[PDB]
């Protein structure tokens, strides 16, 4: 069955960078978009961006263009998101999720989330 | 950008009863509206896509309707596992694929 | 290539007269790139038959280009489709 396994929580200083991963299994990696979603504690979901692993095509929310970098590794079936210059506004849970390449109309399975906490 | 406004912000209901929540789009999204459920401390789960199609495994007491800019999710015969937050999201034409602000469904 | 996602087109330049008796348009695409654009046009009420006379050969979204489409349409009330993105087109008679 389809699984998206996300990397462990990060507790980091202001100004640091973090790189989190989303390992896909149970399907053909390059047939599906991997999208990324942010959720602050007690607040709503926000779309960050997405990568098409088959082609490398990426799309970014304008609010995250200077914050997030999305990459993918076909050989390991893994998507990566790197967050730079972290501030307390970046403390949140980050999800990866799957959409259908060529008819992308839903995020149909979701990872368990990676918590990023920015702290002194 | 397209804005999605969800209503009500929160509501409290009892097991076995019927409730309806809505998602209003600021522009035509051609029915490309998805609904997700998220329980406390869990990942969102896809319930509905293209505004009325139930995802795999979703029981028939859920139903989506709507078109143009106004969409509705209806839950008949509420069960304990139905409580949590619900979000809508659109995938029409051009990003950002924005989410609605969420609706909190809790027990009476 | 693969077919461009029908749900990921927006108008950069809506259909308009070219000045040399054709219809030109430009779309922005937000799916995987490169891909091959499904474009067609229908006479109103007859959605089965593509009445578009495409001049642009094999229209394609490239990584850093593509999206310009040129066509000719029969007189009457038509609808132009790039994927599911649509625009009405009244074509004046000869």
């Amino acid at each position: 069955q389809v699984q998206l396994q996300q990397s462990g929580p990060e507790l980091v200083k202001p100004g640091a960078s973090v790189k989190m991963s989303c390992k896909a299994s149970g399907y053909t990696f390059t047939d599906y978009v991997i999208g990324w979603v942010k959720q602050r504690t007690g607040q709503g979901l926000e779309w960050i961006g997405e990568i098409y692993p088959g082609s490398g095509t990426t799309y970014y929310n304008e609010k995250f263009k200077d914050k997030a970098t999305l990459t993918a590794d076909k050989s390991s079936n893994t998507a990566y998101m790197q967050l730079s210059s972290l501030t307390s506004e970046d403390s949140a849970v980050y999800f990866c999720a799957r959409g259908e390449d060529g008819y992308y109309i839903a995020l149909d399975y979701w990872g368990q989330g990676t918590t990023v906490t920015v702290s002194s | 950008d397209i804005e999605l406004t969800q209503s009500p912000a929160s509501l409290s209901a009892s097991v076995g009863e019927t409730v309806t929540i809505t998602c209003r789009a600021s522009g035509n999204i051609h029915n490309y509206l998805a609904w997700y459920q998220q329980k406390q401390g869990k990942s969102p789960q896809l319930l509905v896509y293209k505004a009325q199609t139930l995802a795999d495994g979703v029981p028939s007491r859920f139903s989506g309707s709507g078109s143009g800019t106004q969409y509705s999710l209806k839950i008949n015969s509420l069960q304990p596992e139905d409580f949590g937050s619900y979000y809508c999201q659109h995938f029409w034409s051009t990003p950002p694929w924005t989410f609605g602000g969420g609706t909190k469904l809790e027990i009476k | 290539y693969t077919m461009c996602d029908k749900t990921k087109f927006t108008w950069k330049r809506a259909p308009t007269d070219s000045g040399h008796d054709t219809v030109v348009m430009e779309v922005t695409f937000s799916g995987t790139k490169p891909c091959r654009i499904p474009v067609r046009a229908v006479a109103h009420g007859s959605p089965d038959v593509n009445v578009a006379m495409l001049i642009t050969p094999n229209p394609t979204i490239e990584n850093n280009g593509g999206g310009f489409i040129e066509m000719q349409l029969p007189p009457g009330d038509n609808i132009i489709y790039v994927g599911e993105l649509s625009h009405q087109w009244f074509q004046k008679g000869s």
